[PDB]
Parts: structure tokens; sequence; C-alpha cells
RNA sequence: GUUGCGUGGUUCACCGCGGAGGUAGAGCUACUGGAUGGCCGAUGGGUUACUGACGUCAGCCAAACUCCGAAUGCCGUGGUGUAAAGCGUGGCAGUGAGACGGCGGGGGAUAAGCUCCGUACGUCGAAAGGGAAACAGCCCAGAUCGCCGGC
RNA sequence: CCUUGAAAGAGUGCGUAAUAGCUCACUGGUCAAGUGAUUGUGCGCCGAUAAUGUAGCGGGGCUCAAGCACACCGCCGAAGC
RNA sequence: UGCCUCCUAAAAUGUAACGGAGGCGCCCAAAGGUUCCCUCAACCUGGACGGCAAUCAGGUGGCGAGUGUAAAUGCACAAG
RNA sequence: CUCGAUGUCGGCUCGUCGCAUCCUGGGGCUGGAGCAGGUCCCAAGGGUUGGGCUGUUCGCCCAUUAAAGCGGCACGCGAGC
RNA sequence: UUACGGCGGCCACAGCGGCAGGGAAACGCCCGGUCCCAUUCCGAACCCGGAAGCUAAGCCUGCCAGCGCCGAUGAUACUGCCCCUCCGGGUGGAAAAGUAGGACACCGCCGAACA
């Protein structure tokens, strides 16, 4: 249960928990991708900064 | 008007769960808005200090919020 | 319209936000005047209200005001330079949101009852409706 | 008399409420002597024109989708501004 | 009173997003 | 801030677990005060149509009211992740007049391109490029260099 | 307040100082299809109102929209990728 | 202009103003230590002076009294 | 914003613009018989005096006139007085 | 083991109040102040020697929602973070009050009669 994750708006203007919360999930730039395991500190990653990010289940 | 006295840092200042040293301060506060529990003092000024090495335990004893230590 | 009484005669002024909670119907009279936006209604302003109700009935029916101006509100002399400390009270104030009803009134006549809230109405600064008791 | 075409909630909440009175519905729960809630959705409309034409007490023997069964409304949440019915309070009724 | 009002007025676009300095 | 030598994940992020709270809201026959309309009627008034106490019946209000009471934030801990986190000790600093914008407040008349606080809030300062006609502080986005490539 | 009851006021509004006159509140049949009240709404009208020169779309121009709402399809666009 | 208490202060701490309110520059040889004992205010009824309210008796009363002194937090298990 | 200088009242001279109109022009209503008015609407082409007192602006007054308007322009204008 | 006397846990869903039933052991009420001890006066209290009488009280058992207490679900207020020019919306939390209801406690150790 693998989620792709791809950086879609800029870190420029985030918060210092977003900032964070994308370096933690291994994200540079923007539209960069990664694969991360579907778990709950994931998805609650993914939740903190979902309006920078788009997560699709890519295996 | 404009006359203020310094803030006293009041509180508390090791929570439920933390290891904590003999003789450490636990709760400042003025009167016993906590109380001592099993292993806790009390201290000239209401201090409530630890009197043995363990963790702390926030408890209700009738009526009364209490603060021990277990060991 | 003053209160006898007040613990501060220097407050901070009433928070203008949310949408009142209670008093939003009519419980003594059968007409009511509810608003639909924020202000600061002074005691000058339900005087001049009921005045108007009052002298446009000319006779029967009963009137409630169930809002009351203990609220002050303070004003620093005309000629004075910033910051000099808080200035002296000089008005008294009702803090209105949306919902609250303003005036209760019951009349036999629905037409008159009507005529006098509406002439209400347009001395106080909201748009404010009529409701009735269903 | 008063026939009501209700539903049960599929989700209950503050964004589901917000849906369901957009839609149209009215959202309420259904109490009493079996000491079990259920979540129903009640059509405006018609609600509200059976409460106009037979007051607040009307006995209404709504049916649930597949089952029967009359119930009396308890209490109902009306908007200070809108003066609309946000919420119902229904409690069965042993006849 | 114009002047201020004009300047003002104009945070209103959809390349500012409401906002605009002073 | 930078840099030398130590320490090495101790920093930070998310998830779980253990904790203190009295803000938002709300309530008040739960206190201290304010306060609308009735019932009852304490006193005072010349047998009382006049003041109408206390309670009680309904409806209310409060930065210095609270029987209550969040969301966030804060402390600790177990996991997962993350190079240029953190901590100690030395060398060398600069800074200590900030500005505007968003949100929460005080002063002011709830006026000021006004003034004073808070905000792991942003940008400018010290940030070029695209957008907003022009337009430090708004929206998008952080320029190693080259290209007469693409999205 | 009642009454020839076809129908109907010690008066609906201008109007005599007063008495009158003036219409109207109401009915008979003539014609024959909708007529009014009120609620919430989208977009519009007024209120509107300073001084060098249009001067409150950036300009030309635009309703045969190049305006507004909803749905959809392409593309342009930075030193971002 | 130094010190103490509250609000502003946004439920940890801290937080400005020529912002909003008050206090301190002491007092007690017991108002300190320890041991033991007790529960207040208010209201109701009855009772010479004595009455709204002096001391007495009986009920009701869990904190609405009291705390040397401002306020806050506490104290009826009493810190009274 | 201007402190390594932005000359401050009144007057003279020269103007220019707005209309919230003083006269002249056109109208509605009138508690407009006529003459004269009042109030409101349209209208900025032109015109809108000379003296006494005061440093004055302002103001009072004298004699006229169809009229003796109100304001902006660094309270227009001192490298023009 | 039944139902009694203590010691505790917990501090109202357990409290207050009303209505009934009990004195085997016990617990109390009760008899006097000679002894220890005491009354800011009083053997009222405390303390001392006892059982003439008794469950009337305390105490124990059962029944009462009466006052008081606990209290959902749903909805709403409020709110973190996004969208958004405000309006409001998305997403995640989520009250207080009120309603349905609950409730006249529950648990452990020792001792006596009974076991
Ligand atoms: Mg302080
Ligand atoms: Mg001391
Ligand atoms: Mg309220
Ligand atoms: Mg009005
Ligand atoms: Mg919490
Ligand atoms: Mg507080
Ligand atoms: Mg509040
Ligand atoms: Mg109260
Ligand atoms: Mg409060
Ligand atoms: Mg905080
Ligand atoms: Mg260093
Ligand atoms: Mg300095
Ligand atoms: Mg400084
Ligand atoms: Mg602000
Ligand atoms: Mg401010
Ligand atoms: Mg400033
Ligand atoms: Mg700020
Ligand atoms: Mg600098
Ligand atoms: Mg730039
Ligand atoms: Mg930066
Ligand atoms: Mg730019
Ligand atoms: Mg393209
Ligand atoms: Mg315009
Ligand atoms: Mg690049
Ligand atoms: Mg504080
Ligand atoms: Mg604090
Ligand atoms: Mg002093
Ligand atoms: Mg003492
Ligand atoms: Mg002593
Ligand atoms: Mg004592
Ligand atoms: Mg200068
Ligand atoms: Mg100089
Ligand atoms: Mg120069
Ligand atoms: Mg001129
Ligand atoms: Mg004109
Ligand atoms: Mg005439
Ligand atoms: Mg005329
Ligand atoms: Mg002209
Ligand atoms: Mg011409
Ligand atoms: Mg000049
Ligand atoms: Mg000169
Ligand atoms: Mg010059
Ligand atoms: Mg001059
Ligand atoms: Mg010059
Ligand atoms: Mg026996
Ligand atoms: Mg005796
Ligand atoms: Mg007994
Ligand atoms: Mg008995
Ligand atoms: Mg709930
Ligand atoms: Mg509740
Ligand atoms: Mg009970």
């Amino acid at each position: 249960s693998q989620l792709k994750i791809t950086q879609v708006r800029s870190t420029i203007g985030a918060r210092w928990k977003q900032r964070e919360s994308l370096r933690t999930l291994g994200l540079r730039r923007i539209r960069h991708s990664v694969i991360r395991e579907d778990n709950a500190a994931t998805r609650g990653l993914i939740a903190v900064v979902r309006h920078l990010v788009e997560v699709e289940p890519a295996q | 008007n404009g006359r203020d006295s310094a803030a006293q840092r009041l509180g508390v200042k090791r929570y439920g769960g933390q290891v904590v040293k003999a003789g450490e301060i636990l709760v400042r506060q003025r009167g016993t808005k906590f109380h001592p529990g099993v292993n806790v003092g009390r201290g000239g000024d209401d201090t409530l200090f630890a009197k043995t090495a363990g963790a702390v335990e926030f408890g209700i004893k009738r009526g009364r919020k209490t603060v021990s230590i277990v060991g | 319209l003053i209160p006898r009484k007040v613990k501060h005669r220097k407050q901070h002024h009433p928070r203008q936000r949310g949408i009142a909670s209670g008093g939003t119907t009519v419980n003594f009279g059968d007409y009511g005047i509810q608003a639909l936006e924020h202000a600061y209604v002074t005691n000058r302003q339900i005087e001049s209200a009921r005045i108007a109700i009052n002298r446009h009935i000319k006779r029967g029916g009963k009137v409630w005001i169930n809002i009351f101006p203990d609220r002050p509100l303070t004003k620093k002399p005309a000629e004075t330079r910033m910051g000099s400390g808080k200035g002296s009270p000089e008005w008294w104030v009702a803090n209105v949101k949306p919902g609250r009803v303003l005036f209760e009134l019951s009349y036999p006549n629905e037409g008159v009852a009507r005529a006098a809230l509406t002439r209400a109405i347009h001395k106080l600064p909201i748009k404010a409706r009529i409701i009735t008791r269903e | 008399s008063n026939q009501l075409r209700v539903t049960v909630r599929t989700e209950t909440g503050k964004g589901a409420s917000r849906r369901a009175r957009r839609a149209g519905k009215i959202p309420a729960v259904l109490y009493g002597h079996g000491a079990e809630p259920q979540h129903l959705e009640l059509p405006g409309h018609d609600y509200a024109a059976v409460l106009r034409h037979s007051g607040t007490n009307a006995v209404l023997t709504l049916d649930i989708a597949g089952k029967e069964q009359l119930a009396l409304t308890k209490a109902l949440h009306i908007h200070p501004i809108r003066r609309t019915i946000q919420h119902a309070d229904l409690l069965v009724v042993r006849r | 009173a114009k002047r201020g009002r004009k300047k003002r007025d104009r945070k209103y676009s959809k390349a500012n997003h409401g906002k605009r300095p002073n």
C-alpha cells in the first residue's frame, strides 16, 4: 500500500511545520516525486501539507 | 495607575509521567492549589517538591487535586 | 436609560462579531423588531424609537424594550494630543447583534402596529425587519 | 394523516448536515422508550407544511425506508436569521 | 479623500488576491 | 552569524501514549455585579391607586463574574522519517531606529499611510524573475553559467 | 345602531364657514379569462455631488459581448521544472 | 522612577502603553513552636431593660463568616 | 517629504478653473389677483462699483448698481513689486 | 455461607429527605460521680465503675424521583489548517445548555452468632 506524492506548489511563504513536513516526506522541489508506505504517520504528514502536494496511489 | 509587580513564573514545572530526581521542584504556586501526595513535600511557600526519584502522578483525593511520585 | 451603578467605569469596547444566541424570538408581545446588523445602540436612539412608537399608537397596546444600554463609551476632550490617559465616559450603549429582538409590541390593529414598528425602525442605525409570534 | 418519506442518514456531522440542508432536507434523530437513537433525513418543504397545517404536536406517521413507525416531534432548531428548520427531535410514541 | 479611496479600492483584483501594501 | 576542536541524532516533523489549563463559546436560582416585564407585597406617602424592598414566574448582560468549557498551543515519552539539526567549549563578529500585510487585542472617535503589544505568521530589509497599467512590504516563484529546446 | 332590504355612509377623498352639489365604500344585468396580495431570490435604476484636460475599463473599442453565472475544451505564460 | 496583587495577557511561562484598579517602606514576645479541643455568618421562633441589630435557649445552615494588613490563590480535613 | 534652507500675513500686478448661481436667460409649484415675492429645477456666455475706519483677512458704515456670488490653484502669484 | 460490629477503598449515580421492620453476640441509648480525668459554669462533654430498662433515637435492612446528583445521541456555538476579495466554503476537532435516560451506591480486610 504505497502512496506516490508529488510536490505541486512552492515552499516560499509556507509555515515552519509545513516546510518541515515536506522535508520529512523527502520532497525537494516542484514536480519531484517520492514513494511512501501508507500509514498513520504518512497520512498525518500528507494532511499537514495537503495543499502543496498531490497524492495518488501508484505502485 | 501605571504600577505593577514582577511576574513570578508560577505553575507546573514537571508534568505527569516525567522522571524526576529527589528534591526537584514540581509546582510553584500560591496556597495549595495542588496538594502534596505520597513522596511529595510542600515547602515553606507551597512548592510541592519531590522527596524521591520516580515519575509524577496527578490524582484526586476527595476534592483535592494531588501530585504524587511513584518509584 | 442609564444604569444606577457599574463596577467598572472604563471598559473595553464590546466585541462586534457573531450572531446573537439569546433573545432571538418574541417573548413578551406578539410583534417585534429583529436586528440584522451589529451596532452600538444608544439610550438616545432607544428613547427616540420608543417615543415614536408611543406617539404613533397614542393609546392602547404595550411596548417592551428588551435591551438596556449598560456598556459605557468614553471620549477624550476635543483639543488634546495623543495618549495622556483614557478619557471619561460619555455615552451609554447596548451591544446589538443580528437576530437580537430589540422591541416588543402588542396592539389590536396589525396595520397600525406595523406602521409604528416601521417608524421605530427608521430611527435606528441598523437594518431591521418586523417578525411576528408565528 | 401526516405521511412522511424519510431516509436513514448515511453520514452525520457538520459537513453532512450542511450538504443535506443545501439539498433541501432536514436532519433529525429518533429516540424514546427503545433507548436507541436513529439518524433520519426529513424532506424540508413537506415537513414544514405538515407542521404549519397540523401544529407542532401533530402525530407524524412517518415510515422508515423499509419499516413503518409513527412518532412525535420533541424539539426543533430554528435559525434566528433564516427562521427555517435546521434540526428536528422526533420521539417515538406508544400510542 | 478620493485619492485614498481609489488607491485602496484597486487591491480588489484577481492578481493581488485581495491584499496590497499600505 | 561564522569558524576550530569535542559529542553524534540528542534538533525538527508526523503518529500513538501520559499530563496542567480557563481563552473562544456558553451559563448564571453556581458566586459577585448590572438589568426588562408580571405576581406577591418590605418601608416610606395624606384610611395607602404614590417609592415598591425580598422572593418567585419568564427573558437578559459582564476585561478585572464562572457551576462549566473547547480548538490550538506547551511539557514528557515510544515508534517512523530526515545529511548540512541540536548541545559543549574557544577565536572573530555585526545587530540592539525596523516597515508593510494577515489574524487576536489595548489606546484613539473602535478615524488615521495613527500609536502600543502578541502571533515555529509572511514578505521587504538583505530577493532578482512573472502577474497586479505604473506600484519595497500584495499573488506566483527563490537567479551557478550557456542554448534561436519543451512543460 | 336599526330599517322599503334591487342595492346602501348621521360620509371615502378634494371641496361650502354653514345648507347644498361633487364622486366613492356596495349591488342588477351588458361583455368573457385570468386578476390581485405577499415571500426569497439573479442581474439591474435612483440617492451620486469640485475645481489645468477626457481623467472611477491602462487605451482603441465592446451588448452581432470583447459583460455576468454555471459546465466543458484547448493554448499562452517566469531566471519555477 | 523601587517592591507586592489583579486585568489587559489571546486556557504553559513571558509580554507594551503618560492602559484600567489597588497596596508596601510594616506589625506580632505572641498574631512564633508544639499538644489537645471546637465550628462560622445569616435566617426563623421564644425571652425585663433589649429595640433591625447587646447577652440566652431551640431549630435551619458546607461555607455565603473569619484570616494583623491590598488583591490573588488557598484554607470548614480547617491555614478560622 | 523637505534641518549641507520648501521665504512665512495682508496689499499690488497678472490670471485660470469649478458651480454648491449674485445679475442677466428658461421653467415647475405656490398660503402666485396684478406689481412684486418665496421655494425648487436647468443654465458658468458675459458681467459682478468707488470710498471711510483698521497692518490687516474678516467686519461695520457711506453713496451707487442689474449685480455688488462662493471656492481651488504651496490659505495661486516676493529669481514680479 | 446468612446477617450483624469495626477498619478501609471511593467522595453524591453514593447525598438530603420520606415510609416501614431489629436488638442473639454486638453497637448505642441508660445508672451514679468512690477512684484517673474535666468543665473559660455545669459528670452537658471527656474520664471512671456498671448493666435497672429499651429499640424510642443513633445504627442496620427494604421501598420511594420527592429535592439534589450523573447524563447521552443528534444538532448548533466555537475552532486548527486550507480556498476565498468579504460573503461564505472544504477538511479535521467539538462544546455549554437542553432532551432521552440513569440513579435511594459499589468494592476489600478482620471479628461474633450462625458455618
Ligand atoms: Mg502580577
Ligand atoms: Mg516565611
Ligand atoms: Mg446567553
Ligand atoms: Mg434604519
Ligand atoms: Mg486539553
Ligand atoms: Mg481569569
Ligand atoms: Mg464571551
Ligand atoms: Mg449572575
Ligand atoms: Mg470570562
Ligand atoms: Mg497562550
Ligand atoms: Mg561562537
Ligand atoms: Mg537602544
Ligand atoms: Mg529599539
Ligand atoms: Mg488589528
Ligand atoms: Mg490597534
Ligand atoms: Mg506606522
Ligand atoms: Mg503583525
Ligand atoms: Mg539597513
Ligand atoms: Mg521582487
Ligand atoms: Mg527570506
Ligand atoms: Mg516583481
Ligand atoms: Mg503549453
Ligand atoms: Mg464614479
Ligand atoms: Mg533553476
Ligand atoms: Mg495572563
Ligand atoms: Mg498565561
Ligand atoms: Mg502609592
Ligand atoms: Mg498561627
Ligand atoms: Mg501556643
Ligand atoms: Mg487557628
Ligand atoms: Mg526644515
Ligand atoms: Mg544643520
Ligand atoms: Mg541641494
Ligand atoms: Mg479666483
Ligand atoms: Mg446646477
Ligand atoms: Mg396677494
Ligand atoms: Mg420661481
Ligand atoms: Mg456664467
Ligand atoms: Mg456660444
Ligand atoms: Mg499663498
Ligand atoms: Mg523680495
Ligand atoms: Mg515665486
Ligand atoms: Mg505676500
Ligand atoms: Mg522660485
Ligand atoms: Mg441483643
Ligand atoms: Mg453524668
Ligand atoms: Mg436504637
Ligand atoms: Mg425504631
Ligand atoms: Mg455530543
Ligand atoms: Mg450539558
Ligand atoms: Mg439519592
